[PDB]
């Protein structure tokens, strides 16, 4: 038994809110059409923009990448090397106000996922999108499809409503363990406040350069308050965050859990160890680590080599592809943790 | 006023100084009716809170326990800071930074809500600041506290005191309401300009928002830690908005704010901007093609990677010659410049960090 | 030259959405502009790619009988004529437009790349002018202008602003600060240089959640809350003595009611009683301001159990600084002929659907 | 006979150094090691003329109501008062730290339990919650549900998320199951702007505004469900004003009409429902004691059994406590207003 190379984050796109009518009861389903369909397509990767698909994507008759499990599969799998694929789905969900409509989009966007995605090709995974609303619906749904072991993750947003490690969220992490599964954060959010701390970004651009930052905080705040001492077999993936950012963000977590440890005693290990221990990362995008040697040096700065995952983060564009990794290493050995030994630890898949 | 510019000889920079008036120090440059406001009201801002900030500190103020006067709050007594800080370390430009007009750590006179008290208790902290500290003793120069938020205020005390030779640069905040590369501050950027300033924002609570980009930090650590945010936001802004190409002679230095996080931010950006540039087609230049000549940080509190070797590394790929040290004094991580670099850390690197750096910030 | 406006038998209408037919904006908007908007769509304060965080309930939240053959309600300009104009005699019709396209409140100003966001306003205003109000000058255009970006809001006033086919600047109910704040004083004092009164129509975003306290998770929340912004907004235009450094300006709040701004209006006297001291540079008490400097449009109307409550609370507003509006083409348009209760006084309903109006344009 | 309830005065903490002696060690000798930093809330600055009228007994610092002898002196001197309903204001809840902010509210129940109920048997009080954590603020409440001589929860009319939301039910259902209605009070824990439209530049801005807070509030309370949910649930609006009630109450009504099947369980009006649950404390009177103002107040909301009496000891108002009787000329009213509304709320017989 060898551990799969797995493809730690791609995307479905939802086609429009109709594809959700199949999934809905009667009440959602009427109230959909007669209130003109409003999609929740979100703007974290502009459909029109250069990030939002590859220009030789398999698409449909309107132009559009990843809105089939067919076009996604042709292209993901196509030169074999890849084993599974862990599809997220971003439709905003999460942004939806109405607490019950909220919970019967996410429901029936896990079921499109289900039904039009992990039935349709056997090399397909997906996390559960969740109503991140209310942290107990978000538990119930997590439950739902604990049956189902074709979701290998819970999905949440980069930037929530309110920290991921305040006691209010806690229902999220214990369902997720309850249910054997990692979480994964992606770059999005639910823009309940200005996605930085001061102020709204005047572009797509600096906004998701600056979405770094958001994850900094939610780290600090599920180790500060004590998620991994409370839940200590959760597992946590930045998904599409970058990750050059972390070796800085953690010396200056470890400098200050020793002045402040005693405001935190729970946390009885520093979080330079928490973190390599219980968070890894994809690798699309690399943000620059794909140069000459310096995927070396960023394995070198984060202290362990477990925490990379590889992704292709399909089917969106980035300035270096899916395998420009190699570029930034001289070990054949970094190479292998990242394609597929370091995904063995969230999702136990097997070539 | 007529003082000479700063030399900085065999001695060094000192970017980070944080005096305080001692009670009362203010009131003869207040007007009866801003003194008045002040005994009735206290100076609100944005918390609900009469007299601390939403994070108070956490162990004796943040100070070290040995800056303590006979009377006063640490940095309240002058010959305290001359003896403790000044001549103990030969610190030949040290760049005061008011963060309070009174014994009560971190509360900025510019993030009163009530922005005419806020200009009254700036112009009041900036003749206090020249007349009791600087043009005594002139290895002392001021960072003047204006009111970011309120430009027109701002442009007018930079009109009034900035040419001032005591005065080496103007203080902002490291949160705001709208990001930095935010039309509303160019008018601030113009006047600097117009007086030769750079701009220097320090670490601040408050803003308007929330003290991260998605909710308000519970435990002390993700607070301190935090800081680290707002830079990385403004930084982004000030960039992307092409401030600098509007203002090419604009400096900006972030102090305290650590470094290091400055470099990979830095590198994200551009492998970012490489695919989605099109969206800010007027950019004229590479993003971290602005570094060298507007963006610097001050050193305090240190970075300390594991592996030492990791320091100057991150500190070039940032940009080795914008990296000024700072002190503190007399905040409890306070940094000394015979301790604060590894030992291995290379002696030309740290040799213009203390000195030739932030001579360069300074016009020195 | 276009004449100025004359309401002689018919009725003024402060609050008229059309909206541009796709493409009708293209003429007025620079390539580079066309092209960010391909590429971009129109960037706000949500995550959302194409709506609003608040996305219409039933029907777009339009009136189901004011769909034109194709496109949205409010972008064909005869259906405007023969459904609204002509139906209700309006002979000083003031169009707000809220979008830049087939929507109902996605508005040009609220765009957080503020260059486009001017650039979208710039192209409203060419557009409305010429599609619009020369053709049918019983309509008159409030000028959308981007509150947030002053310097962009007081090139456009300067740009239009006298053109006889305006006749009021249009900002948003939101705000990321509130309006009295020293940020928006150019915008009223190019406002006043252009002899224009300012409206406000009730919106989402502008930076903040929808209440003071909250996100709203229900459409009654979400509609009801659109009152408290206007309430936040009277109070800080007020007690910053805006009013006090300009003496002349005149501020609309249009759509978020009218009843309510009486009780806030006598809070804020009762509390200034006691707390004047704070604000001692303000020159009258606070409610005197409102007389001569805040007004209100009707829609949609008050309905208390008890209808004569509405006149006395209209009265103890300011029963000169009401005006009317229908708010065609939305679900809950009032009809003049029916929006006033029975008892309701002539003299009152007179001014409100006339003079009250014809004052506030300078008509 | 339903007693003459004062329904809202306040308790001001010396200090937090009052509240050592009922903190466990780990936090008294953690707020010593802190210097001590107040969370004395600015809703009513100290120094600003809302904060005392000058009748009121003051200490050595110049304060009034900071000692239960103080504040029974001057509420009850004059015989018309039967019970008085203590809100300390201290701002516990505007603690980030969460375990800080519950040790801190556990210590200031505590605080008003020994120093202010046990002193006399004239006080009642609200039960301070740390409403960071609602979980947390629910177990609050169970833990003071024994000692009756708490009366209600206390709540800030800004919360950091709306309090009819889901992650708030379990306040709603503690209060519910230990038979205490719930207070909203002026205040608020500031973790966004005061208002939709950004921070007011005044206390005097601020302090009139917050009543657009409060119709937030009930509009969550009424849309998300509290009142079907938890269908004995009272809501008491403490030094809020209340002529703002009816604008705000018709509209709603009028939307619900139009949007009942997004909020189906709502089967009664708003209307209904808000003079049924909701009640109102008469300081300040916001301009309702002018001649003939409180009838018409109370002819819009459409119900007499709104308006609870409270004097709002210690603080200033342009008009007393007993001003209110100048607008009206029905003693029934009166009757309802000085004992017969609160008895709905705290059933304390004379
Ligand atoms: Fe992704
Ligand atoms: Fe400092
Ligand atoms: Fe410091
Ligand atoms: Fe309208
Ligand atoms: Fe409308
Ligand atoms: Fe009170
Ligand atoms: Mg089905
Ligand atoms: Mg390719
Ligand atoms: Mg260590
Ligand atoms: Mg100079
Ligand atoms: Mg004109
Ligand atoms: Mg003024
Ligand atoms: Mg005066
Ligand atoms: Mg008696």
């Amino acid at each position: 038994g060898v551990p799969a190379v797995v493809d730690c984050d791609v995307h479905a796109v939802l086609p429009s809110p109709h594809s959700l009518i199949p999934y809905l009861d009667e009440y959602w389903a009427d109230q959909l059409v007669a209130q003109l369909a409003p999609t929740y397509e979100p703007n974290y990767h502009p459909r029109g923009s250069a990030i939002a698909q590859h220009s030789d994507a398999s698409v449909d008759e309107n132009g559009r990448a990843a809105t089939t499990a067919e076009n996604l599969v042709k292209d993901v799998f196509a030169d074999g090397f890849t084993d599974f694929a862990v599809v997220n789905c971003l439709y905003g969900v999460q942004q939806i106000h109405q607490p019950r409509r909220e919970m019967a989009h996410a429901r029936a966007l896990n079921h499109w996922i289900a039904n039009e995605w992990l039935d349709k090709d056997d090399r397909l995974r997906a996390s559960i999108v969740v109503p991140q609303g209310s942290p107990r619906a978000a538990a119930e749904e997590i439950d739902f499809w604990s049956g189902d072991k074709r979701f290998v993750q819970v999905l949440l947003l980069g930037q929530s409503e309110l920290l991921y490690g305040r006691e209010i969220n806690w229902p999220i992490w214990e369902a997720a363990e309850a249910a054997g599964l990692p979480v994964t954060l992606h770059i999005g959010g639910v823009f309940r406040q200005a996605p930085t701390s001061v102020g709204w970004p005047a572009s797509h651009l600096e906004w998701y350069v600056g979405q770094q930052s958001n994850i900094e905080a939610q780290l600090n705040s599920i180790i500060s308050e004590g998620i991994l001492q409370k839940f200590p077999k959760t597992k946590i993936l930045l998904s599409e965050l970058g990750f050059n950012w972390l070796p800085p963000f953690m010396w200056k977590f470890d400098k200050l859990w020793k002045s402040y440890r005693p405001d935190i005693p729970w946390v009885q290990e520093s979080p330079l160890e928490l973190i390599r221990e219980h968070v890894r990362v994809t690798t699309s995008p690399s943000d620059g680590a794909e140069e000459a040697g310096r995927l070396d040096s960023i394995v070198d700065r984060l202290g362990s080599d477990r925490m990379l995952v590889y992704s292709s983060d399909y089917p969106h564009k980035h300035h270096s592809g899916p395998r420009d990794i190699e570029n930034g290493t001289h070990s054949p050995e970094l190479l292998d943790r990242i394609y597929r030994r370091n995904a063995f630890d969230l999702y136990n898949l097997v070539v | 006023g007529t003082l000479p510019a700063p030399s900085v000889t065999t001695g060094i920079v000192d970017a980070d100084i944080h005096p305080v008036p001692q009670d009362g120090a203010l009131e003869p440059y207040l007007d009866d009716r801003w003194k008045k406001h002040i005994r009735e009201y206290g100076v609100r801002t944005t918390t609900g809170l009469q007299f601390i900030s939403e994070y108070p500190q956490m162990y004796g103020g943040a100070m070290r326990a040995d800056a303590w006067p006979e009377s006063g709050y640490p940095g309240s007594d002058r010959e305290l800071l001359r003896t403790q800080l000044l001549d103990k370390h030969n610190i030949q430009l040290g760049v005061l930074q008011c963060l309070a007009p009174g014994g009560q750590t971190l509360n900025p006179a510019g993030q009163a809500l009530n922005q005419e008290l806020a200009a009254a208790l700036c112009r009041a902290t900036n003749d206090w600041q020249l007349e009791h500290l600087v043009y005594p003793d002139p290895r002392m120069r001021a960072a003047i506290p204006v009111t970011f938020e309120t430009p027109d205020y701002a442009v007018a005390e930079i009109e009034r005191v900035g040419a001032d030779p005591g005065v080496v640069a103007v203080l902002g905040t490291s949160k705001t309401l709208e990001p930095l590369g935010s039309r509303k501050y160019w008018p601030i950027y113009e006047a600097s300009v117009a007086q030769n300033l750079p701009i220097q924002f320090h670490l601040s609570q408050g803003g308007g928002h929330a003290n991260t980009g998605t909710g308000w930090t519970s435990y002390h650590t993700e607070y301190h830690t935090g800081h680290v945010q707002s830079f990385q936001s403004q930084l982004l802004s000030l960039v992307l908005s092409g401030t600098f190409d509007r203002f090419p002679t604009l400096k900006v230095m972030f102090v305290e704010g650590n470094v290091a996080h400055f470099a990979p931010l830095i590198q994200r950006m551009d492998y970012t901007w490489e695919t989605l540039r099109g969206e800010l087609p007027d950019l004229q230049r590479k993003p971290s093609e602005y570094i060298r000549d507007h963006i610097w940080a001050s050193t305090q509190p240190i970075d300390e990677p594991e592996k030492p070797e990791h320091l100057a590394e991150l500190l070039e790929e940032f940009c080795g010659d914008n990296v000024v040290f700072a002190t503190d004094y007399p905040h409890f991580d306070f940094d000394d410049p015979e301790t604060a670099f590894p030992r291995s850390f290379p002696v030309d690197l740290r040799d213009k960090i203390l000195r030739g750096n932030g001579m360069r910030f300074f016009g020195v």
